[PDB]
């Protein structure tokens, strides 16, 4: 236990700035792409009834 | 001393929070989504998966029976009818050809789509856990992820039947795993109020995150490969990061009081949609936690939920045992 | 005096239209009120309604006038649209009443004894026969069989008229058989709960209600209907005007005890709105 | 379904769609029950009467053309705090206690009184057995036992005049005292939802599934009397 | 798996005969089955089909009334019965399985088959008959088709058999595109709605044979004529 504690403290850490403009760029990347987010127009997707 | 000098340096890496990073974004509007179908078991039904074709999806019921729909169509392919009657998990191959299954019980159940007969039959039976199986996921057609009630997780070999690694540190009973998108290490959550992160290679745990109020009932990871998202019964719905270890930004509501049953997050990473028990299943903006969205038409508690691969729909499924494709 | 009967006969209609319609409404765009056990409600509802639209409007203009407007053989279809919904709606109301009967009789083998198909088949006998015999009764004119002289002299009096021979079998196939099947079975269920109250009184208070209503409503009516004939058609119609209201009256009071009374269809209705 | 193939699919799923329902059909008509039990009460010896490191166990029968099924749950983690909300829909749970050792009591009552006010499990009636009589009167009536010492209350009672034995004042008083501080639990809660029905059960007695089955119809006819407001 | 037939012989003209396909090795009551006819120097021929639980019965236009087909699934056996049959009647007949869900591999295994001696609907043809070939070159068959096969879902309803001389028909491309399952991973198919073409990258002694051309869009399932390959 105190070995896995001395593990567990060994790690390095960041910025937490630097990870959210990473997720925050990912997300404005990925976001205008997939339906759920931008609605599909009506022909493209395949549940219409 | 070491919690406390942990403490210090996760003190001293912060910086700042997520709302002051993520005011500066025009936030999304409103969100509108609808039913498109009703795939409708007998009794309740506790599990489901999205295939990777994002065509083809499985169900699981406390009749003890398995189904595999067909959600373009609504039509039926697959129906198995299970060995034992409790059945809580059950997960789909990436590579379309096993299933497996998992309840209160101490087995986990392959059956074998593929076969020279047109009948499907079970083709390993995984024993060696002495508590009930809470989840089950696979990494290839050879390896299978076990997380058990004996506070284990188990990594498997099909091919010979016995066990390859045992991931072992948590106090209580683990709910709910999630892999890692290239399917090296993952993340399980107990109800310990701890989830902790377990690389394959070596089998021992590298991770830990703790500092929620109650017990875990589900677990998602974040399509980047660097985050991850946990719901559970105190009405919270926490994010955290493997760099940063930090506890971020927290989804919450003052006129919410029970519990998350499942959380899942979308293709682009964009929204958070999570489950509950008050019949419904509430939508966040995952910048701001504003409640953009909810999705109502079940009339009992919620246990299931999921993205497809490609993102066109999301499947929900109660305890009326009635499948919904919102969109 | 006609402005106060029509105003109170606009309120019964309004009345039987609007009830009967929610308790058709209300059980058809939910998922947890398709009980095997809850489309007996629909059908009665169904036949309350038509009870009402078709038939009420008439009885007004009927009411006051002493005579109809309408014509000869226009009218003959009325009297057998008559005949058929009330024996339709009573044995709709004996049909629920041997459900409820089963009910706490052997309450293991209940879910097993009385599935969709046993309820569909009796909505079908009690919407076929009623109307068979309805139609047989008013179109073959074989209830004043041998006594033309009697009809025709009432008629030029100023309709629903019996004959001896057959205002028995009316009375005796449509009232007698469902009091005799209601009445045992609830004095039944009476006995069973008082002994499980006792071991352990509402049950008087919804059995009382429902044979009190059920006989206030109906039994004047046929009594009257038997006794004529015997005697020398002494009673004077504006008796059989109230009686025949009386027997209307009994569908719009219908609904709203079987399907209100019951907190789940209220709560269930609280929710829908 | 234009296409010919899949007209095949459809009616190969109306077919799979057609398998479900005589499923249905045998499991509503089929009564589910929930066993608990402890370490050394007799368990094992009454499932063995009505007829490896698993974790449930299944047993089936049949009286009167009626169907039960009895969920024994096995080989689990002591907490059955998770796994309990899986058998919210049982029609009752029988619980087994051994009134023999005079000391294995309290973790007993606590583990009643755990099941009674567990609120997954409200509205679900308790059938409760007591085994081991005969070791009970053997201990009673051979002395050397401070029972009184294990229960300070138990000196100052009286017998129910209720009593219906069919040898001893003191072994049926000792009985009693057992069975009603068993209905102390159960009667200080409930609210009228659910009841209990204790028993007093031999080693062995064929009688005994009969038993289950009364009790079982009284619990379904009170439900429905009170669905109907007419109880 | 395998399936025995059983019946055939000499019948004199107008007689009735009885051909039984015993199926042993999977689960007979699980799949539809159909009877193809080969006259001895012409190609294939659709004679019937029957559906999983009997629930559907299609037939040939040639002959309607003249046959009858029946299943017995407690014994697994399938019965095909004729009668008044005429001279044209004499050919061999083949035994064949398949099951339809999505995804799923139609028209893949046969039977061996047994002997026997006595307007609106889509025509595709072959544009060869015999080509000559060496072992290492590569090779194109081409089909064309009476009509457009791509359907409003996306499906290509084509398939290719490619018997062997001696032996029962095989399933090499099913739906246009999708290889079969034991068939080495050379051949390939293609096309763009009205003609589709097969390509063979290498060549073995064990690629001679006939190749052979289907549909499968509407009740009834046309061949082709057939190329031989020396
Ligand atoms: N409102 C009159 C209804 C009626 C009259 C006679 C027989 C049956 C029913």
């Amino acid at each position: 236990l105190v070995e896995q504690l001395k593990m567990e403290a060994n790690i390095d850490r960041i910025k937490v700035s630097k990870a959210a403009a990473d997720l925050m760029a990912y997300c404005e990347a990925h976001a205008k792409e997939d339906p759920l987010l931008t609605p599909v127009p009506a022909s493209e997707n395949p549940f219409r009834e | 001393q070491l919690k406390n000098q942990i403490r210090d340096a996760r003190k001293a890496c912060a910086d700042a929070t997520l709302s002051q990073i993520t005011n500066n974004i025009d936030p999304v509007g409103r969100i509108q989504m609808r039913t498109r179908r009703t795939l409708r078991h007998l009794a309740k039904i506790y599990a489901m998966h999205w295939g990777t074709d994002s065509r083809l999806l499985v169900s699981a019921s406390q009749d003890g029976k398995l189904i595999i729909w067909d959600s373009y169509t609504t039509n039926k392919v697959h129906a198995i009818p299970l060995r034992s009657s409790w059945v809580m998990t059950c997960a789909y191959a990436p590579s379309g050809n096993y299933v497996a299954c998992g309840g209160l019980d101490n087995i986990c159940s392959i059956y074998n789509l593929k076969t020279r007969e047109g009948n499907v039959r079970v083709s390993r039976e995984l024993a060696g856990h002495t508590g009930y199986l809470s989840c089950c996921r696979f990494l290839d057609d050879n390896q299978i992820v076990t997380s058990s009630g004996d506070t284990t997780c188990a990594l498997w070999d099909i091919e010979t039947g016995q066990q390859t690694t045992t991931f072992t540190g948590h106090t209580g009973d683990v709910m709910s795993l999630s892999l890692a998108p290239d399917t090296r290490l993952f993340v399980s959550g107990a109800c310990d109020a701890s989830a902790k992160l377990w690389d394959v290679r070596e089998g021992m745990c590298r991770q830990t995150f703790t500092g929620h109020e109650s017990d875990i009932n589900a677990i998602c990871f974040f399509p980047n490969g660097n985050a991850f998202a946990t719901g559970s019964d105190d009405a919270t719905c926490r994010l955290f990061d493997l760099r940063a270890d930090q506890e971020l930004m927290t989804y919450s509501h003052d006129n919410i009081i029970c519990g998350i049953t499942s959380v899942s997050f979308s293709k682009s990473g964009r929204l958070l949609l999570a489950g509950y028990d008050d019949f419904n299943c509430n939508v966040w903006d995952a910048l701001k936690a504003d409640r953009a969205g909810v999705l109502a038409g079940h009339d009992n508690r919620v246990s299931c939920l999921g993205v497809t691969d490609d993102g066109m729909a999301v499947a929900t499924g109660s305890w009326d045992s009635f499948l919904k494709i919102w969109n | 005096v006609r402005a106060s009967l029509y105003s109170l006969m606009v309120l019964i209609i309004l009345t039987t239209l609007v009830g009967n319609l929610i308790v058709i409404v209300s059980i058809s765009h939910f998922k947890q009120l398709h009980t095997p056990t809850n489309w007996l409600i629909h059908s009665m509802a169904t036949v309350d309604f038509l009870l009402g639209c078709l038939v009420m409007p008439y009885s007004m203009v009927r009411s006051a006038e002493h005579c109809w407007y309408f014509g000869e053989v226009f009218c003959k279809i009325h009297t057998s649209t008559d005949i058929m919904l009330s024996s339709a709606s009573i044995f709709h109301l004996s049909f629920i009443s041997i459900d409820r009967y089963y009910a706490v009789c052997d309450p293991l083998r209940y879910k097993a004894k009385m599935n969709i198909l046993v309820i569909c088949v009796m909505i079908f006998i009690s919407w076929s026969v009623p109307a068979v015999f309805a139609f047989g009764m008013i179109f073959l004119e074989l209830n004043f069989k041998g006594a033309e002289e009697i009809y025709y002299k009432h008629v030029h009096c100023r309709s629903v008229f019996f004959s001896k021979i057959s205002g028995v079998l009316t009375f005796m196939t449509s009232f007698y058989i469902p009091g005799s099947i209601m009445l045992c079975v609830y004095y039944r269920i009476y006995l069973i709960a008082k002994e499980q109250a006792r071991l352990i009184r509402k049950a008087v208070k919804t059995l009382g209600i429902v044979m009190g209503v059920f006989l206030i409503c109906w039994c004047p009516f046929f009594i009257c209907t038997v006794m004529d004939p015997f005697l020398h058609y002494i009673i004077p119609p504006t008796l059989n005007d109230v009686l025949i209201w009386f027997g209307y009256l009994n569908s719009t009071f219908n609904p709203m005890v079987y399907a209100f009374f019951y907190p789940w269809f209220r709560k269930a209705l609280k929710m829908m709105l | 379904t234009l296409s010919a193939e899949d007209k095949a699919a459809v009616e190969r799923s109306k077919m799979i769609e057609k398998q479900l329902q005589k499923d249905k059909q045998v499991y509503r008509a089929t009564h589910r029950l929930l066993l608990l039990g402890a370490d050394n009460s007799g368990k094992s010896t009454i499932v063995k009467q009505m007829r490896k490191t698993s974790g449930i166990f299944e047993t089936k029968f049949q009286v009167d053309k009626v169907n039960f099924h009895m969920f024994d749950v096995g080989a689990q983690r002591d907490e059955r705090r998770k796994w309990i909300q899986c058998f919210n829909d049982v029609t009752a749970i029988i619980f087994v206690v051994d009134s023999s050792d005079y000391n294995r009591l309290q973790e007993a009552l606590n583990d009643f009184k755990s099941i009674w006010n567990n609120r997954w499990l409200r509205t679900i009636s308790v059938i409760l057995f007591l085994n081991k009589q005969d070791l009970l009167a053997e201990k009673v009536l051979a002395g050397k036992s401070k029972i009184e010492d294990y229960f300070p209350e138990f000196a100052r009672y009286t017998t129910p005049e209720d009593a219906t034995p069919e040898e001893d004042p003191r072994v049926t008083r000792a009985k009693y005292f057992i069975r009603d501080e068993f209905l102390r639990i159960s009667t200080a809660s409930g609210d009228g939802r659910h009841y209990c029905y204790p028993h007093f059960t031999c080693s062995v007695d064929t009688e005994n599934a009969r038993r289950i089955f009364n009790d079982c119809r009284d619990i379904i006819q009170r439900m429905h009397l009170r669905q109907y407001e007419l109880l | 798996v395998q399936l025995v037939e059983s019946g055939g012989g000499l019948v004199q003209p107008g007689g009735s005969r009885k051909l039984s396909c015993s199926a042993s090795g999977f689960a007979f009551s699980s799949f539809g089955m159909h009877w193809v006819r080969q006259a001895p120097e012409k190609g294939l021929e659709w004679v019937a089909y029957i559906s999983s639980g009997s629930g559907t019965i299609y037939y040939a236009d040639t002959v309607k009334g003249r046959f009858t087909i029946s299943r017995d699934d407690p014994k697994n056996t399938l019965f095909l019965q004729m009668t008044s049959l005429r001279s044209e009647d004499t050919a061999m007949y083949y035994c064949v399985r398949s099951i339809y869900y999505y995804g799923s591999s139609p028209f893949d295994f046969w039977g061996q088959g047994t002997t026997l001696t006595v307007s609106a609907d889509i025509v595709m043809t072959q544009a060869t008959s015999s080509v000559p070939v060496t072992p290492g070159e590569s090779v194109s068959i081409s089909c064309r088709s009476s009509k457009s096969l791509l359907h409003s879902n996306g499906n290509t309803y084509l398939y290719w058999f490619l018997q062997r001389p001696g032996q029962s028909p095989q399933l090499l491309i099913y739906r246009m595109s999708n290889l079969a399952s034991g068939v080495p991973d050379r051949f390939s198919g293609s096309g763009s709605g009205t003609a589709f073409t097969l390509t063979i990258s290498r060549l073995e002694a064990e690629d001679v044979g006939v190749y052979y051309c289907m549909q499968h869009l509407e009740y009834p399932l046309t061949f082709g004529a057939g190329t031989k390959l020396e």
